[PDB]
């Protein structure tokens, strides 16, 4: 919350649709981190065959800047809700108010030049407590086109790769759901057909010496961009109508 | 011709408060032992705190169990502030099973002799459905300082499961430490000071045991000056 | 910007601080004398300092005397290289002085010491400005007490030239310009009624009577050292805030 | 928990922060006067008086 | 209206406390301001710029 | 639970040594740099002159006849006298000198209870025809530093007008200033590296001073540690 607000905040976290504002007064009947069931009241109930109402929430989902936007219940079992009341927070709202950031004990003084220009110092009790830690939700797409040399595959077998990298992804090729990946791991095994080798003369002795079976298929899988690490929270598969669905699909 | 201080009464105001006093200080050593202790207690006291949680039917942190009314991302941010003091071993593996409608306080962890929870009135989550059921297996360790989950990954050694939810662990049993030297009075000495270290733990570590383990972290380190190697 | 306020605080002088009038024995005793906690960082004192002076064909010479200084200036003398004279760290040492105190080290001692003397400044301004607590509050900016009368007289004195356009005693163009230059009178009797309340603000005592000095107002020190902003902006945080111009360019 | 610089207020004339920093301190002197009054569980008679 | 709220909280009316240094232990003369500003965190993160 | 102790504790020489030390634990670079620095400056047993008996003059703003400098300067030439005494605890020298030229300090008596360590440290420059300088300098052991301002204020050793009092610096040191700066142990960058830089007035070598100050410190921690 803003410790020193200006009163014009409830009108900004309700007019925008981030909050799950209650639509008819009544009594909460079942809370949950993904659903709220508002037993409607008597007089605000429709003429015939009315019953009760129900609001769904929207758990972790990606906005346009790759931040997350998830909602949370802020009421328990038995609260009398009312018309225009609030049931769910959003991204940076608290109980209806609009809290954009955190408020922390500040002091004005020059300290050994570690705040020379406009710059700022920061205690380490603000990193431990994890108050400025935000969440980001990227997304990656691996399309398997239909080349004119034969089609690509999403097979989980990849040329000259060791099991240190094929550990996460199951046999169907796609990665698991929840496997903590880091920079350079593989997320989708995909190989593309390649001929027209015409390998050099010097190396063409290097093959005959050891027997390195040449590649029929080139490796063009989808590996995580460098410098990133986060649990793979969701996977979706789209298929052209007319090609079979593998088991993971 | 010097004086050396001795421990004195420990006004245990509350469970998390304390006031230990060091009676006979020679002049000039008031602020020298204080600030050389406040910078040790606040930094290097060995504590114990959760290391990694593991729930029954959830795969990652950003999930949402059915029946509870918190995302799993807040069940870990409530365990991290759990205070517990193991006596015998170095690490434990706690447990927690509960079913029914009602808040799951910390006091429902399975009881062991060595492990000894300190804040049993804690809250962990809520349950809001008669057929709901939560069952986790908390872990606990000893250490000091602060080691975020990202940097405790370099020593992963093939963390085979995908059900392990890693928490950041900030082991430290001290929160704020004041101190104020004041005019002590031996029977006949014109100027003798008194140190009053108004400590504040998280109910974990005894006060008199802190200072006897914050002095020997100093008195063990001054050796390298008592014998200058050249 | 920040170092220059460090040094300005290090080389001022109060009027009666801890350990005034004592006599030190060089830069080395004058430092530890303040570290221990007896004397204040700016308290008038008498030290003995040997300065060098290259007067032959590139050779230095010593000259030991009894300079009359503060404790702050002595501590800053242990940084200056050999060839410079003690009348270089003896002023109040604002920002126009440091800018030349490096220049006279370039022209004399060349560029081996000046690159290593332009760092003992930065390691000393940043240090003695952090243990000085140069904060700023909402009562550092002192509104003058006579701001009302200065604003109400020209509030009435201009209500009686608008009348002189009622009865046509004056054309408008000699109504407009005669109302501008009456506010400029009041706009300048507020600056001159404010800065005289910040500059000589403090009044402390000797052992006997009271005698005034220059101030110690944390929003004046950042103006007088040129660290950031000057009286063209202090005049808006305490004084009256000018008269503005509309889009034409007219007042 | 933060150490801002005081040579930002004289030139840039935002004297908002130096006022939001005080009224943001009175409003947290209450939060420590109630958090103690509520930690000895005095009564629901002393709270309603404060 | 602010100063009358600090005086109810037992804080010092002027709004400036005396802070002790953290490393040495001595006290900053000429007391410092301490309040509660409300700090945002813009999304010009560093590991998307380098 | 099991800490880090320094190796590669290098030491330098110039009586002015610039010790160094590393790699201390993180944040230990300061609680060691300041515990010591507050001991060598505050309390350390030492001997130093305290009062002088100018044989003729009874007031500092007076003037001695024949002596070049004035007594507000001579005391400046005595406040820095480097004296060590093995046997006694209250020794009062005597300097009754004549001649003309720079009167060094080696012209004092040579009693079996004292041993100067800087005899050529000049005390006064005598004019011609006078050769009349005699004084009873008093040196008594003590700890730390004690100005002459806060003694006559509480005047208890009542002396007639003209028993000159001097500023006494008992400590064997003259300046000390540590300086921390980061280091590493080949896999961690949250380390330290202390850098002490010390001087003394002859009566104790520098590194010997640090040794007998990490001892006075590790004695106060005797009734706590195991």
């Amino acid at each position: 919350k803003p410790l020193v607000g200006t009163g014009m905040e409830r009108a900004v976290a309700v007019d925008s649709g981030v909050t799950a504002v209650a639509k008819r007064g009544g009594v909460v009947q079942y809370v949950d981190a993904s659903r709220i069931v508002i037993k409607v009241n008597e007089d605000e109930m429709y003429p015939g065959e009315a019953g009760i109402d129900i609001y769904n929430l929207t758990k972790y989902t990606r906005s346009n800047q790759n931040t997350c936007i998830n909602q949370m219940p802020c009421v328990s079992l038995g609260e009398p809700v009312e018309r225009g009341d609030v049931l769910a927070d959003g991204p940076s709202t608290d109980l209806g108010e609009l809290a954009l950031g955190q408020n922390m004990r500040v002091a004005f003084m020059p300290w050994n030049g570690y705040n020379f220009e406009d710059s700022i110092l920061v205690s380490e009790r603000v990193v431990q407590e994890d108050r400025f830690t935000t969440i980001h939700i990227q997304e990656l797409a691996c399309v398997s086109r239909d080349t004119k040399l034969g089609p690509e595959e999403i097979t989980a077998d990849i040329p000259n790769v060791g099991e240190a990298a094929l550990s996460k992804l199951d046999e169907s090729g796609i990665v698991y759901i929840g496997a903590e990946v880091t920079g350079g791991d593989i997320l989708v095994g995909k190989v593309t057909p390649k001929g027209e080798t015409q390998l050099t003369p010097e190396e063409k002795l290097l093959r005959a010496i050891f027997g390195e079976k040449a590649s029929d298929v080139k490796d063009s899988s989808l590996r995580v961009p460098n410098g990133v690490s986060g649990t793979v929270i969701d996977v979706q598969v789209f298929t052209r109508d007319g090609v079979e669905k593998d088991k993971r699909a | 011709e010097f004086l050396k201080p001795r421990l004195v009464d420990i006004e245990q105001v509350s469970s998390t408060h304390a006031k230990v006093t060091l009676e006979p200080l020679e002049r000039g050593f008031g602020h020298t032992l204080g600030n050389a202790l406040r910078r040790i207690l606040l930094s290097s006291m060995p504590g114990c705190a959760v290391t990694e949680v593991e729930i029954d039917g959830v795969l990652h942190e950003y999930s949402t169990k059915e029946g509870v009314q918190e995302d799993i991302l807040e069940i870990l941010l409530n365990l991290k502030g759990l205070a517990v003091r193991v006596q015998g071993k170095d690490e434990v593996i706690l447990t927690l099973n509960k079913s029914g409608i009602g808040p799951v306080t910390a006091a429902d962890i399975t009881h062991d002799g060595d492990v000894e929870i300190v804040k049993p009135q804690h809250v962990i989550c809520h349950l809001t459905d008669e057929n709901a059921s939560i069952s986790m297996r908390i872990k606990v360790q000893r250490g000091r300082g602060y080691v975020p989950a990202s940097t405790r990954i370099h020593s992963e050694e093939d963390e085979r499961p995908i059900g392990r939810l890693l928490v950041d662990a900030c082991y430290s049993p001290v929160e704020r430490i004041a101190y104020n030297v004041e005019a002590a009075r031996v029977e006949q000495r014109t100027d003798l000071d008194k140190l009053v270290i108004e400590m504040e733990t998280n109910g974990t570590i005894d006060p008199e045991e802190a200072i006897r383990r914050a002095a020997t972290i100093l008195a063990e380190q001054l050796e390298a000056f008592v014998d200058l190697r050249d | 910007q920040d170092v220059v306020l460090g040094l300005y605080y290090m080389t001022r002088d109060c009027v009666n601080a801890k350990g005034e009038g004592m006599v030190l024995t060089g830069p080395k005793e004058a430092e530890r004398l303040y570290r221990s906690g007896l004397a204040s960082l700016h308290a008038r004192v008498k030290v003995r300092i040997t300065e060098y002076e290259k007067d032959a064909n590139g050779e230095l010479v010593a000259k030991t005397s009894l300079k009359d200084t503060t404790v702050g200036r002595a501590i800053l003398w242990m940084i200056v290289p050999k060839g410079l004279p003690y009348s270089i760290v003896n002023q109040a040492l604002g920002k126009k002085a440091i800018s030349k105190m490096l220049n006279t080290c370039y022209r004399i001692l060349g560029l081996k010491p000046t690159v290593i003397f332009a760092d003992q400044i930065m390691y000393t301004g940043f240090a003695y400005a952090a243990r000085s607590g140069a904060s700023v509050g909402i009562d550092d900016m002192v509104i003058p007490e006579k701001k009302h009368e200065i604003i109400s007289e020209a509030e009435a004195e201009v209500a009686e030239i608008q009348e002189q356009f009622q009865s046509g005693l004056v054309t408008a163009g000699e109504r407009y310009n005669k109302v501008i230059d009456i506010w400029a009178a009041a706009n300048d009797r507020v600056s001159k009624a404010m800065m005289d309340n910040l500059q000589t603000e403090t009044v402390i005592n000797r052992d006997g009577q009271e005698e005034k000095q220059v101030s110690f107002n944390s929003i004046y020190m950042m103006a007088d050292s040129g660290a950031r902003g000057s009286a063209a902006q202090i005049r808006q945080l305490a004084g009256m805030r000018g008269l503005m111009a509309k889009p034409d360019g007219s007042i | 928990d933060i150490v801002l610089n005081p040579l930002g207020v004289p030139s840039r004339m935002n004297i908002g922060q130096i006022l939001e920093t005080h009224l943001g301190m009175a409003a947290k002197g209450i939060g420590d006067k109630i958090n103690a009054m509520l930690k000895q569980q005095q009564e629901v008679a002393k709270l309603r008086e404060f | 209206e602010i100063k009358e709220l600090l005086k109810l909280g037992d804080l010092p009316t002027s709004g400036q406390i005396r802070l002790y240094d953290g490393r040495t232990g001595e006290q900053f003369e000429r007391p410092v301001t301490v309040g509660y500003m409300y700090m945002l965190k813009l999304n010009h993160l560093v590991d998307d710029k380098m």
